[PDB]
């Protein structure tokens, strides 16, 4: 097996999600089905899916195009809020593990109020007082530190409580903050927003209290260039600092498009992967709505291929992933007729790479991933899922497992693909078609016979029999192994009343009779073998039938005319033997008949055959 | 199948759709059902029979029933679609997954139809399943006009 522990667990989860859609059940939450395995690994992966769920848990317009949802200002706004809610809660967990040694340890004693937690967080991260703080303290801590880390944790209420106990010190900041907490989308009114920004810009552009600086332009979304590096030293603190500063419809203003493009264009992977920590960059791209970038990026880490494919599937089963129309493009690209700030993922290629790894010895699991390509076609019109099953069968040669083995008793035990579509007639011909083009007739027959395509089964069975008609049928020979399959196809084609056009069909049952004629001839059962050839009315034995038999030879399958030489000789040698054992006249007359027939028929080795036939007739007299 | 849509029997249609559903061919399955519905009634005897209040004893009922068998099968397709992709994300690494694109491709075929009895049957279906999500988001008056007739009749419809 080519699948690692983690990859295998995901496969099982994707089998469920397929079993549900294959039986018409409720469309379960894919993101939940993937996070179910994440908990079996380190929390590096669990915290990823947590971000994936929260970033995709946005009210969408079902049955709407992918590009439309992702271009709409409506959806683009909720992404920023879902991310900020993740950066705030994520930071809140950092504040817990900073005070208590373990999340469990914090829980048993009880998570304290965000206010008392933050206070018990300031104790550690600033034990001694910084001399540059302003506006005094509140219950033993600087008022601005409390406000910042409370807003950072996302509890505006806890921050407003701090403000209520410092009404005299904070001046007019109270009426401004109380408006920020009330107004939605973390924005103030243009009039009041103007009043505070100008005040900050007036004489507080450079204040000795960094926490004061941070809060002001987090509330006013100002000084976008100043990264407030004094308080936002971590990467998440930067993302959170900026997403609280982005704006929507000219100076000192930043928008999501600029920010998202500004980040990866100027400070690409190189900047965010110098510490050899891959998820850091992924979180930067995913929490900025650049899902295709983050997916391709994370898909290149050979250790995190599994995770990047699935986060692509989630975005794909939620009409959020922007697929690349052309299949000839690179993995990541920007369509020419699209804005430059969005990118597109060649989803078809993405799955095709992941599959090649475990498609060789783990076919069942491969199909589960090929199903997501059911909705796509290629330039030639083939259904992508169907084509992927053809290529996977041509390579793996797993016919019984994937296509269903058709035993020699008339049964068709369904295969693994039967689960996904009930119309399995084309691919069985596709797989049968190539194997036919590769001279693998004995297989192409079994495959064509699996799809009950007798036109092709009998055609190929005619080719495999004609060479072996006069041969000696011996144990385990190529004659027995082909005759016995032909008879197993004759019964199942009569018991089920199946037949190809009379040309293909007539020749097929005719060869089977001839194969019996030589099997009796090679055994010495002369009398019995003579009777068979007489029924077939293939070789004339009375002079009257020569005219009609000669005309019939003209339109009989060349697989029959080929073996005419051996038939005449065996029949002659049959009469020849019976002569040495009135009757003499009758054999003599029949001997003549064979000669005149052979004389009027142009066929294989007519030279040596016509001569031998004449000699055997002379010895009779 | 589409070339012989008008001749397809309920047994052959059902089996076909089911097989297509199993192979993740949702859009395709839906497109066949719509085509079959339109071919078994090109005069729209069904649309007029519904616009006339569905008078019992009338012989358009047959025409309406042959379309309802197609519409039901469409419900099964969409049902099995959300089921098969329950838990699957709509976006991975940024761009859309394959499970998402099949959802869009399927629902496209739905919103791309001009079969009116079909869209009525779908409004009723959305209401049934409880999807105030999508129905209140149509925009179209067609759905308003449809409700204006069915309002004085049912509480749930009047609320919509």
């Amino acid at each position: 097996s080519s699948l690692d522990n983690i990859e295998m667990a995901y496969a099982r989860q994707i089998y469920i999600y397929n079993e549900k859609i294959v039986n018409g059940h409720l469309q379960p939450n894919l993101v939940d089905l993937c996070a179910s395995v994440a908990e079996l690994d380190d929390k590096s992966i669990s915290d990823m899916w947590t971000m994936v769920k929260q970033m995709t848990d946005v009210l969408l317009t079902p049955a709407t195009d992918a590009l439309k949802n992702r271009s709409s200002v409506e959806v683009r706004m909720e992404f920023v809020r879902q991310a900020l809610a993740y950066l705030e809660q994520s930071y809140k967990n950092y504040t817990l593990v900073t005070v208590f040694g373990n999340l469990h340890q914090a829980q048993l004693g009880g998570v304290p109020g965000t206010y008392q937690l933050v206070r018990s967080f300031l104790n550690i991260k600033l034990p001694a007082p910084l001399p540059g703080l302003q506006d005094g303290e509140v219950e033993g801590h600087p008022v601005w530190a409390l406000i910042y880390y409370c807003m950072r944790c996302g509890d505006l209420l806890a921050a407003s409580q701090v403000v209520n106990r410092a009404q005299h010190q904070l001046g007019e900041f109270k009426t401004w903050f109380q408006e920020y907490m009330n107004s939605k989308d973390r924005r103030l009114s243009p009039a009041t927003e103007n009043k505070l920004r100008l005040h900050y810009r007036r004489a507080l552009r450079n204040n000795t209290d960094p926490y004061k600086r941070a809060v002001y332009c987090i509330i006013g979304r100002c000084d976008v260039t100043d990264n407030q590096s004094e308080v936002a030293d971590k990467t998440e603190d930067y993302l959170w600092l900026k997403l609280n500063q982005v704006c929507f419809d000219p100076q000192d203003r930043l928008t999501l498009s600029q920010f998202q493009k500004q980040l990866l264009e100027d400070y690409g992977e190189s900047h965010f992967t110098v510490n050899q920590q891959p998820f850091l960059y992924f979180q930067v791209l995913f929490l900025t709505a650049q899902f295709e970038a983050a997916v391709a990026f994370l898909f290149r880490m050979e250790r995190l291929r599994c995770h990047a494919v699935h986060v692509a599937l989630v975005l794909f089963e939620l009409k959020l992933l922007l697929k690349s129309s052309g299949q000839s493009a690179q993995l990541l690209s920007h369509e020419p007729g699209d804005p430059p700030c969005l990118r597109r993922l060649n989803f078809v290629r993405l799955l095709m790479l992941y599959t090649r790894k475990f498609e060789s010895t783990d076919p069942r699991e491969a199909l589960q991933y090929f199903y997501f390509l059911r909705d796509e076609k290629d330039s030639q019109g083939e259904n992508m899922f169907l084509r992927c099953v053809s290529e996977l069968v041509i390579e793996s040669r797993e016919f019984d497992m994937i296509l269903g083995k058709l035993e020699n008793d008339g049964s068709r035990k369904p295969g693994v693909i039967d689960k996904f579509t009930s119309d399995t007639k084309p691919i069985i011909n596709k797989v049968a078609s190539v194997a036919e083009n590769k001279g693998l007739f004995e297989e192409a027959a079994k495959l064509y016979d699996l799809a009950k395509n007798a036109d092709k089964v009998l055609e190929l069975m005619n080719k495999l029999l004609s060479p072996v008609v006069p041969q000696i049928s011996a144990p385990q020979s190529n004659k027995e192994r082909l005759k016995n399959m032909a008879l197993s196809i004759a019964e199942r084609y009569r018991a089920q009343g199946i037949s190809a056009n009379k040309f293909v069909d007539s020749t097929f049952y005719l060869l089977l009779d001839l194969i019996t004629f030589f099997d009796e001839y090679h055994s010495g059962h002369i009398d019995r073998a003579f009777d068979i050839i007489e029924r077939l009315k293939l070789v004339p034995l009375n002079q009257e039938s020569v005219e009609e038999r000669v005309a019939a030879f003209r339109n009989f399958s060349d697989e029959i005319r080929h073996n005419l030489s051996e038939v005449l000789l065996a029949t002659m040698n049959i009469l020849f033997t019976q002569f040495k054992r009135d009757r003499d006249s009758q054999l003599r007359s029949q001997a003549r008949t064979l000669i005149t027939f052979a004389g009027m028929i142009p066929y294989r080795t007519s030279g040596d055959t016509n001569a031998r036939l004449v000699q055997m007739e002379v010895l009779m007299n | 199948f589409e070339q012989v849509a008008g001749s397809l029997t309920p047994a052959n249609l059902t089996t076909a759709v089911e097989q297509m559903i199993s192979l993740k061919y949702y859009a395709g399955a839906i497109q066949l059902c719509l085509t079959v519905a339109q071919q078994k009634d090109r005069g729209n005897t069904a649309l007029s029979w519904v616009n006339d209040g569905k008078p019992a004893n009338d012989s358009r009922k047959k025409a309406f029933d042959e379309r309802k068998i197609c519409y039901n099968l469409i419900h099964q397709v969409l049902d099995k679609l959300e089921s098969d992709f329950a838990g699957e994300p709509e976006l991975v690494d940024g761009r859309p997954t394959l499970a998402a694109t099949k959802r869009m491709e399927a629902y496209n075929v739905v919103n791309d139809s001009s079969d009116e009895v079909f869209h009525f049957d779908m409004y009723e279906w959305y209401i049934e399943k409880g999807w105030t999500d999508r129905i209140l988001s149509i925009d179209s008056p067609h759905v308003i006009t449809y409700l204006q007739r069915l309002a004085e009749t049912d509480f749930r419809h009047a609320e919509l």
